[PDB]
């Protein structure tokens, strides 16, 4: 709010934290404590635009479902600071002054930002190290395998981590899409006209290896 | 989510308006609508034909006075809408009211009509988020700060005796008459005319409630100050002229323990207390009697309290002790209960969302209410 | 705002000393035609009177759809705010007015979607789930 801002200049430039008191009889005016209310509403939705975001399992690649609940976890952080910052304790101190604790208890429920970080932090062993940069990186089948067996040895990290079970079905069937991909272009690379039969049966027992562990 | 909510208490004589968590009602204002009766003939004479509110106070000798509600129930819907929407204007509550939700009161067994149209006002016309239709006992009863008792409130329009039990309101005991406040002044009219005093103007009908507001008492005993000389007590008229009142000043206030002073065949102030506390539970009748909270402005009358608990001694049972309380926010424990509930949380899931209105109308109000 | 503005110059102390000087020298004329010829009360009341209808109109949304569903929502979002006309005291006849000029803009946009979609070269089924959409704006109008 600039009335607020106005003051949090006026009380840093005395070198003193802000105050509830430092407005005086503003606390007590109905229209301000309307208009600090309707700009916590806006917070209210603009937090929930965030907290209630949700990607299809089923479209995309692991990649990017990793990449969005590790962007997920690093906005609903920043949220959380932004949340603490003196501006915004101020107004709801402001607020809980004239006595309008809807907006208060709202904000600290009604926004969800604490269910969704209970959440993305239960979240946090899976995504923390889900290691298919190596398998994007793989190019030999031996690498591949290595990978896919590090893949799964990060999945058993899964019974400490609430997901659903259809979530984790479908991120699995998305390391089937890239493992088909990373198979797709190795298997490219080798030209197999240009080379004799007994390579042939190696390269088909390290992919059937590959399968196998699967 | 929406803004904080926004109690109105909206009575038959006065309007009181605030935003919830206020100690009082910061805008209280009559609830009547003024039109100038006489001919403007200059430039720079008072704008606008509708004068309410303080407007309305200051040129009172210049308007005809209309009240929208008779006995709880509003007559003239324009004339209401007018003043739901003063409540909103610059002068009270300086707020859109497209961003509050709404606590409007109802008095207990008021027409169905009367509370669809005030919704479909209240979702229409001003387009809350919410709304909340109350009734006044109850909030009363909670900024009192009890849960059980017997809320004997008389307003302007309507008195009523309700009982609640741990908050509920118990629906089939509670006791309702149309004779209130503004009965009590038209009866007080007509002594003043018997005691040759005559006012006809609806401007002059403010200066009768004054009197009333004034100068008028309960005698603990009817018949003992009925035959005794009086004393004439001298009242001042707004122009500086006197009035000697005498018998009228306690007679007229006498209409609310005998209605049949106006020829009405319905129950007592006294009657309606009693009888309400006599139709609910034999298990609660003691608790009820021990606790009796008045409310309304007609409860203000000198002696009120005390004529009150000697006709309910006489018609209450031996062996139980009554206790009627008498709060000194009498005439804003109603709105104080409303501003009481609406601070809560819970009252989030009382009100009818705009979208349930919506959606279902007039039925979103009757499930909800009820 | 203009007439917020002159008011906020009208309650000035210069402005309130002239009057008062030329009252005191009973140079009624100027004090009484300031007062009444100046028509600004009354022009205060009406914008007053409109300003919930002119406040914060979603007309942006219409001409900044560039799809026809985004067009068909922003016709919606339109005619609700529209419907905050019975707190105005707002002349009917210029809302239709007003609503000849959003049905103006509503030509507009459309011609403009359609000419960027090239409606004869595409082909048949396409053609025909744009003609369905552009219905469906139409049955919502
Ligand atoms: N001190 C008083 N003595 C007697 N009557 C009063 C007094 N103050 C207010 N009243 C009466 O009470 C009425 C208003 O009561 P109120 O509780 O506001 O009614 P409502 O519930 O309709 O708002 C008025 O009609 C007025 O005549
Ligand atoms: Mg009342």
């Amino acid at each position: 709010h600039p009335m607020i801002t106005n003051v949090a200049k006026q009380c840093y430039e005395r070198g003193e934290k802000p105050k509830v008191t430092d407005f005086g009889d503003k606390v007590e005016d109905p229209t301000f404590l309307n208009q600090l209310q309707s700009g916590v509403n806006r917070w209210i939705r603009e937090i929930q635009k965030v907290t209630k975001l949700d990607r299809d399992p089923a479209s995309g690649t692991a990649l990017q479902e990793i990449s969005f609940w590790l962007n997920l976890e690093r906005a609903l952080y920043r949220i959380q600071e932004k949340r603490e910052s003196p501006e915004v304790l101020l107004t709801l101190d402001i607020l809980k002054h004239g006595k309008r604790f809807h907006a208060t208890v709202s904000f600290d429920t009604d926004t969800g930002l604490k269910q969704a970080l209970e959440t993305v932090n239960d979240y946090n062993p899976l995504m923390k190290d889900f290691p298919l940069n190596d398998l994007l990186s793989a190019t030999e089948l031996d690498k591949i395998r290595q990978a896919l067996v590090a893949i799964f040895t990060h999945l058993r990290k899964i019974r400490n981590t609430k997901y659903p079970i259809q979530r984790a079905l479908r991120l699995v069937e998305a390391i089937s899409r890239d493992l088909s991909s990373q198979l797709l272009k190795v298997l490219g690379t080798r030209k197999l006209m240009h080379v004799a039969y007994e390579e042939f049966e190696k390269v088909m027992v390290a992919c059937f290896e590959v399968f196998q562990t699967w | 989510i929406a803004n904080q909510p926004v109690v109105i208490d909206n009575g038959s004589g006065v309007i009181k308006a605030g935003f919830a968590g206020d100690q009082i009602p910061k805008y209280c204002f009559p609830n009547y609508v003024g039109r100038p009766k006489h001919v403007r003939v200059m430039a720079g004479a008072l704008e606008g034909d509708i004068f309410i509110g303080p407007k309305a106070e200051e040129h009172r000798g210049l308007l005809s006075i209309r009240y929208p509600m008779e006995h709880g129930i509003v007559k003239d819907w324009n004339d209401m809408e007018r003043i739901w929407q003063y409540v909103y204007s610059k002068d009270q509550l300086q707020t859109f009211s497209e961003e509050h939700p709404v606590l409007l009161t109802e008095a207990p067994l008021n027409p169905r009509k009367n509370r669809e149209r005030a919704a479909e006002v209240f979702f229409e016309t001003f387009n809350v988020p919410a709304l909340f239709i109350s009734m006044q006992a109850v909030l009363s009863l909670y900024a009192t700060g009890r849960t059980t008792g017997v809320v004997l409130d008389s307003g302007d329009g309507v008195t009523h005796a309700v009982p609640i039990y741990e908050g509920f309101a118990m629906p089939h005991s509670i006791m309702r008459i149309d004779i209130a406040g503004r009965d009590v002044s038209r009866f007080l009219r007509l002594y003043l005319r018997k005691e040759g005093y005559d006012f006809h103007s609806s401007s002059e009908f403010e200066i009768v409630k004054a009197i009333k507001e004034r100068a008028c008492y309960l005698s603990i005993n009817p018949q003992k100050d009925e035959t005794l000389e009086t004393e004439k007590a001298q009242y001042y008229l707004p122009d500086g002229s006197t009035i000697e009142i005498g018998p009228s000043r306690f007679r007229a206030p006498e209409l609310l323990f005998r209605p049949d002073l106006i020829g009405e065949e319905s129950e007592g102030i006294h009657e309606v207390l009693v009888f309400a506390i006599q139709k609910s539970d034999m298990d609660l009748r003691r608790t009820l009697f021990s606790n009796i909270v008045l409310s309304g402005g007609s409860t203000l009358f000198k002696g009120f309290g005390d004529r009150l608990l000697s006709e309910v001694k006489k018609l209450a049972p031996k062996d139980v002790k009554i206790r009627i309380s008498a709060p000194q926010e009498r005439l804003y424990s109603t709105w104080i209960g409303g501003s009481i509930l609406a601070s809560l949380d819970t009252f989030k899931k009382m009100w009818v969302s705009k979208k349930e209105y919506e959606e279902d109308g007039a039925r979103s109000i009757h499930r909800k209410t009820f």
